[PDB]
């Protein structure tokens, strides 16, 4: 199924999300949708839910939702929830996501942090136009 | 044709023509006898392939391909059928094709002579050299998409991408820049030198690793190509530890070559040589195919005295 990589964080795929018996298994309370047309399992309340709208692409700038998706991510963890942060396969747009929070909440470069995911997701190959928009964000923290 | 059968291979149902025989696995590739031509063949099944929208297009693209080209080192079409009798009931495609006796990964591991390999490269360059004419860059060459016969004949089998294994992906397509047709001859190093080295020269399990093994040999491009990326992208690989890399002398030493070859000493460096013009990071400072072809060390081989209703619609021819 779906990765841990924290405490109440999990990384994973569209076929996780769609797994009513794994997600609930793992407490997956919340979900960070980081695609245009995976679309949110049955089972989550609206609220509880997330889209971030984007391809994965060269082109696709998802440097502008970070901040969003930080916050969602420490928002569910406040409520004391599990949230699970996906995208169609979790190799890329998820992925990116999920580096940019442990990025943010362990003080960590982009690095650091990559290698952080990938001993957990050894699947994950975020491609470069996305990791240039990492150290961006690197910058910006 | 509409004679029938089933047969159980391993985990699938394949449901062919009564005139494939004796089905016996090796998509979920069979090989059979044909007993109407009497030889093996290869049947292919696609099972729902229009189970989305991806799906579809790779498959309707192969499927019109391979009915409108051919040439000798690309695998020849047969056969494609559909076991089913309505456009409703319509589930599966069958593609028989014609059945080599291994693919490139394992002749790979063979003990090659310098005329082996140069015949395998000049085949594959001759499959290339077809399909580009055609308006077909390839763009996923890999060994295990490509099929040898017994007596060293060599067939591509797909026709690559549109419009996991990444190691024989070009620079280009990891870098996001636009590509051209020699973006295949990138693949083409790459096998020539796995063939020489006995083993994969850039082995890597995503981008960041990939483009790794290829800066620690060839050396950090110059600033001149980093120009030429995209902002993110450049941003990205202008950060990552500069590399020296290596001359081909040292990647590609005498010593790798079988061992007691006439003239092997020639034969090294004109294999060094096309190499060190094949494995070039700058695509438009890398070869052409048909200056690949020129190479002494592949020329030997030219004789100047020689020469979903749209799928199912498309069964049905
Ligand atoms: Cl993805």
């Amino acid at each position: 199924g779906p990765t841990r990589i924290l405490p109440n964080l999990y990384l994973g795929c569209q076929r996780d999300v769609l797994n009513k018996e794994l997600m609930q298994q793992n407490g997956i309370g919340y979900v960070l949708n980081a695609s245009n047309t995976c679309p949110k399992p049955d089972f989550i309340p609206e609220s509880h839910f997330l889209r971030v709208p984007v391809n994965d692409s060269f082109c696709e700038k998802i440097l502008p939702w970070l901040d969003k998706s930080v916050d969602f991510i420490e928002k569910a963890k406040a409520s004391n929830g599990c949230v699970l942060v996906h995208c169609l396969a979790g190799i890329s747009r998820s992925a990116t996501i999920a580096i940019a929070y442990i990025m943010k909440r362990m003080d960590m470069s982009l690095d650091e942090a990559y290698r952080f995911v990938k001993e957990k997701r050894p699947t994950i190959s975020p491609n470069f136009n996305f990791l240039g928009q990492l150290l961006d964000y690197e910058k910006k923290i | 044709d509409n004679n029938f059968y089933s047969v159980e291979i391993g985990d699938s149902t394949f449901t062919v023509l009564k005139r494939y025989q004796n089905l016996k696995p090796i998509g979920i590739v069979c090989a059979a006898y044909d007993a109407i031509l009497e030889r093996n063949v290869a049947i292919k099944k696609l099972s729902r392939p229009f189970q989305n929208q991806t799906h579809a297009k790779r498959a309707y693209r192969e499927l019109v391909l391979m009915k409108c080209v051919n040439h000798k080192n690309i695998i020849g079409l047969l056969n494609v059928f559909t076991p089913q009798k309505s456009l409703e009931e319509f589930q599966d495609v069958y593609i028989v094709m014609e059945l080599m006796d291994a693919n490139l990964c394992q002749v790979i591991q063979m003990e090659l002579d310098h005329e082996r390999m140069s015949y395998l490269l000049y085949q594959m360059l001759c499959g290339i050299k077809h399909l580009h004419s055609a308006g077909i860059i390839h763009r996923d060459l890999k060994p295990s998409n490509i099929v040898v016969k017994s007596d060293c004949t060599l067939k591509i089998l797909d026709f690559g991408l549109a419009r996991v294994t990444r190691y024989y992906r070009a620079p280009e397509v990891i870098l996001g820049m636009g590509y051209k047709e020699n973006v295949d001859i990138w693949s083409v190093g790459c096998i020539m030198g796995e063939m020489i080295k006995g083993g994969v020269l850039f082995p890597g399990t995503d981008h960041i690793d990939q483009w790794n093994k290829v800066i620690e040999q060839l050396g950090t491009p110059c600033p001149e190509f980093m120009k030429k990326l995209q902002p993110t992208v450049r941003t990205y690989v202008e950060n990552r530890p500069k590399y020296a890399g290596y001359s081909f002398e040292k990647l590609f030493p005498d010593v790798l070559f079988p061992a007691d070859s006439e003239h092997n000493k020639l034969k090294a460096s004109q294999a060094r040589d096309l190499l060190s013009k094949m494995l070039v990071i700058d695509a438009s400072k890398r070869i052409s195919v048909d200056e690949a072809l020129q190479h002494p060390y592949i020329n030997v081989w030219y004789d100047p005295s020689e020469a979903k209703e749209l799928i199912y619609k498309e069964v049905m021819d």
